[PDB]
């Protein structure tokens, strides 16, 4: 048995991302994901134990989806089957509607209680459970509120359980509801106070990743799902398969390598090889743009990297020259000489015969989260959409100190 | 996830004619309800090939009730009142308004006790009427005071600014948009002539109210197809009250649909944030966007919708308390009506509306002065003073606007 890791997502995003990604994790396992039961004649690859179980068998996922919509839910059943275990899967029908506060004091209360009886169910069928995954999008409404409600008694029942977040980020590109600078200022704050870590994605920056460095004139969403899919299978696979020249890395072990003080958990993820299905591939995975985030993470500093390698490993004399070759032209914090945890994986990817994930820790996140900050600069001015924030249970005081404990985070990391 | 359709009036008769007819082969089904992606939003589940549209066609002076049954709807639910409607809002709210008030809400609450759970309401009405605007503004005091928690979404066309069918027609409509004020969350105002000019547009020939009401339930129908269509990004009227409503009272919509068909995706994409495609004439050069809600729907592709940021970037103009890149309020359905490869629609809480409005209050500011009207109302139990105050709620809406600049 080995260290275990529930996710448990929140909202459309989180929920479609979660839907992906236990289909990539399934079939790299050997795992049809439609079904949920294993291939017959085939065993598990790795530690299944870490994020699946046996119940009586089936390899089920232990996957928490609550969404205030019954859409999302049904979408992901459909395209699922009976791969989620139906208690598992909690939906209300109103929704939250880009509102933080039905989630956070409204419907997300109602709705907690049975979330987490099936959450405890889960972790009391976990062997030694070391961290839980929240997949979601502070965007919108039911994510941000309801993943700050859950993580928020999560940290006061709990807290010794270390708390990934992987949290979809709004586009600078566009943005999806006009609300998202509350959600995301309103669910950051609590992930910065309850949640261990956090994990940060973007979806215009994986469209031009997916257009041109995948040959898709137009990709969909649900490539960028596909894209974030890929890199938490590369980030997951540490928790996921042992043996002796891979190294095993909990969630636990991961955040400490990664987070260096207790406000700098924000995290940012590239993969590589940037091909359809070495030094070229080493400067692939470190590129400027090969980041899920919209930015240009070559001017900030990176505080911690871990970099996953998975697949065949040839010449790990001359991969580990480059790596620290690399390590001369990359901004790297003076302050943790031991910046680079190298990862290693035996099993690769379905995808590719060989890959690697980048998984950071970078101050150029905040400025990114500053622009979001910039936005909630301008519905604030005019006191807009807030009218049912406080409707439905917050305060303008209330607001006020959660954007503080935004800058407070901003702040932090310069 | 279900929807009460509230048709009052003439016009939110037909308008609820040319819905149902492309709502029901949206799903597959013909005008009288028989089988040829959730649809039961709309629907009651009555008989496996008849899904029951519920949704009350309650009109004084019926007359076109008659050529609606002619299309089959729940007969028992729907009234084909005692006639008498005249253009009056008094004679559809205290006169016969009140003998038909306590029938049509026995008629909501049987229809809401047998719900799921319900989202609100979308109620279709002219408010130039006066059976569609009293009847209207009262079943809205007496389902907002019945169910605060629900939330009403009012279709109301705006008499034309050419020429009118009514010559008591603002007086309905101020005292009209009052209600819908006090009484719902959420309005799509519609206005004929911009509905004339697309259509004229669309077609090769002269349109009627038959296709500008099919225009309407395009809007209508892709005003709730992420609800109905669930793909990614989905969209709930919750959400478009929390995300197009910026202020308590500010939830007045202006619509296009496009287009007006393969064709490629940055030119539907321009062609949907058009000025001159919109479907209520409102102010597009003085005014700016509040809230604009972009819905695409069929073979949208989402590098497509997100990649297409020209036509906001250089053609749409928004106030300064919304981000550059803000203001869109994305959805994507993965069915678009036919003969439609990929469509879109464009839901924004905009200034320019407040137009409208004001056109109105300029025909109130020269007929309430001079007396004009006023007796018939006076006689039919709504006096003076609360046409006035009606008149000042709904200039200090306009007036909200003009601030939200
Ligand atoms: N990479 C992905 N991003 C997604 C996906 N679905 C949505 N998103 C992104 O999430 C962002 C909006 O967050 P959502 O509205 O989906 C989260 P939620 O359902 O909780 O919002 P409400 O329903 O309003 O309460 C937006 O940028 C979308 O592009 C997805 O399947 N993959
Ligand atoms: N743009 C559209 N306008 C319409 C349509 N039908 C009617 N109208 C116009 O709406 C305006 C007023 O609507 P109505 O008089 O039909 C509302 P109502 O039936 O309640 O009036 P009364 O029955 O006389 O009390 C008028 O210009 C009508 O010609 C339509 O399908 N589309």
């Amino acid at each position: 048995k080995v260290n275990n890791t529930i996710v448990v997502s929140i909202g459309q995003a989180g929920n479609q991302i979660a839907a992906s990604f236990w289909k990539t994790v399934c079939l790299e396992h050997g795992i049809d994901p439609l079904t949920g039961q294993t291939a017959p004649g085939v065993a598990p690859r790795g530690n299944w134990s870490s994020f699946f179980s046996k119940l009586g068998g089936s390899y089920v996922p232990r996957a928490i989806m609550v969404d205030l919509e019954p859409s999302v839910i049904d979408n992901v059943k459909a395209t699922s089957g009976s791969l989620f275990n139906p208690a598992n899967l909690i939906s209300r029908t109103e929704g939250a509607g880009g509102n933080f506060a039905v989630g956070y004091l409204g419907a997300g209360r109602e709705v907690l209680p049975e979330v987490m009886s099936r959450l405890d169910y889960e972790i009391d069928k976990c062997d030694n459970v070391g961290g839980i995954i929240v997949l979601h999008a502070i965007g919108g409404g039911t994510g941000s509120g309801f993943g700050a409600l859950l993580i928020e008694s999560l940290k006061e029942k709990y807290g010794e359980i270390p708390v990934l977040s992987c949290a979809v980020l709004p586009s600078p590109q566009v943005s999806s509801v006009v609300t998202e600078p509350y959600n995301t200022v309103f669910a950051l704050n609590t992930l910065r106070r309850s949640a261990d870590a956090c994990l940060i994605f973007d979806n215009e920056a994986l469209f031009d990743l997916a257009h041109r460095k995948w040959n898709i004139e137009s990709p969909t969403v649900d490539d960028l799902n596909l894209l974030i899919t890929e890199a938490l299978a590369g980030i997951t696979a540490s928790m996921r398969f042992s043996g002796f020249l891979t190294v095993e890395i909990s969630l636990r072990e991961l955040l400490t390598n990664l987070v260096p003080q207790p406000s700098l958990h924000f995290l940012m993820c590239a993969f590589a090889p940037l091909t359809p299905p070495i030094e070229e591939m080493i400067k692939s995975l470190f590129d400027n743009g090969s980041v899920f985030a919209a930015c240009s993470p070559m001017e900030g500093r990176f505080l911690s990297t871990a970099v996953l390698y998975r697949g065949i490993m040839e010449d790990k004399p001359l991969a580990d020259a480059a790596l620290a070759a690399m390590r001369e032209k990359l901004p790297l914090t003076y302050w943790i000489p031991t910046a680079f945890k190298i990862g290693y994986v035996e099993q690769p990817g379905i995808s590719h015969r060989k890959s690697m994930v980048l998984l950071a820790n970078n101050t150029e996140i905040a400025r990114v989260l500053d622009r979001i900050c910039h936005n909630f600069d301008k519905l604030w001015q005019r006191k807009a959409f807030a009218n049912w924030y406080l409707n439905e249970g917050m305060s303008e005081e209330q607001i006020n100190v959660l954007r503080a404990s935004a800058q407070e985070l901003v702040q932090s990391y310069q | 996830r279900e929807i009460l359709s509230i048709h009052v009036g003439q016009c939110g008769n037909q308008i609820a004619d040319s819905f149902w007819r492309l709502a029901l082969r949206e799903h597959g089904l013909t005008e009288a309800g028989t089988l040829k992606s959730n649809m039961e939003v709309f629907f009651h589940k009555v008989r496996d090939g008849k899904y029951v549209p519920r949704a009350v066609l309650v009109d004084l002076e019926p007359g076109v009730i008659a050529r609606i049954e002619g299309q089959l709807f729940d007969e028992s639910s729907i009234v084909r009142k005692i006639p008498g409607a005249a253009n009056n809002w008094a004679r559809g709210y205290n006169v016969e308004g009140e003998k038909v008030i306590d029938q049509i809400m026995n008629v909501i609450d049987s229809a809401v006790e047998k719900t799921k759970g319900l989202q609100g309401f979308l109620m279709t009405h002219s408010i130039g009427g006066g059976s569609g605007s009293g009847l209207g503004s009262l079943i809205l005091e007496r389902l907002r005071q019945a169910y605060p928690k629900k939330r009403i979404f009012t279709f109301s066309v705006v008499p034309s600014p050419l020429i009118s069918d009514s010559a008591v027609e603002p007086y309905n409509a101020i005292l009209t948009l009052q209600r819908i004020l006090d009484n719902a969350d959420g309005a799509v105002l519609l206005d004929n002539e911009a509905l004339f000019r697309i259509a004229k547009a669309k077609l090769n020939r002269s349109p009627n109210y038959m296709d500008l009401n099919n225009i309407i339930a395009l809007i209508v129908s892709s005003v709730t197809a992420s609800l109905r269509f669930p793909g990614k990004l989905n969209t709930d009227l919750s959400e478009f009250v929390t995300n197009l409503v910026p202020f308590p009272g500010n939830h007045f919509l202006t619509a296009s649909f496009a287009p007006m068909v393969r064709t490629n995706f940055p030119d539907l994409a321009r062609e949907t944030f058009a000025q001159d495609n919109f479907t209520a004439a409102i102010d597009w050069q003085q005014g700016v966007y509040l809230a604009a809600s972009a819905l695409f729907r069929g073979d949208v592709k989402a590098k497509d919708v997100d990649e297409n940021m020209a036509t906001i970037r250089k053609s749409l103009n928004y106030a300064s308390y919304m981000p550059a890149s803000g203001g869109l309020k994305l959805g994507y359905a993965e069915t678009a009506p036919e003969g439609f490869a990929s469509s879109g629609l464009a839901l924004v809480n905009h200034t320019g509306i407040a137009a409208v409005f004001e056109r109105l209050i300029a025909q109130f500011d020269i007929m309430f002065d001079n007396h004009a009207y006023t007796h018939w109302y006076e006689n039919a139990g709504v006096s003076r003073d609360m046409m006035a105050k009606a008149r000042n709620q709904i200039a200090t809406l306009a007036q909200s606007y003009r601030d939200a600049s």
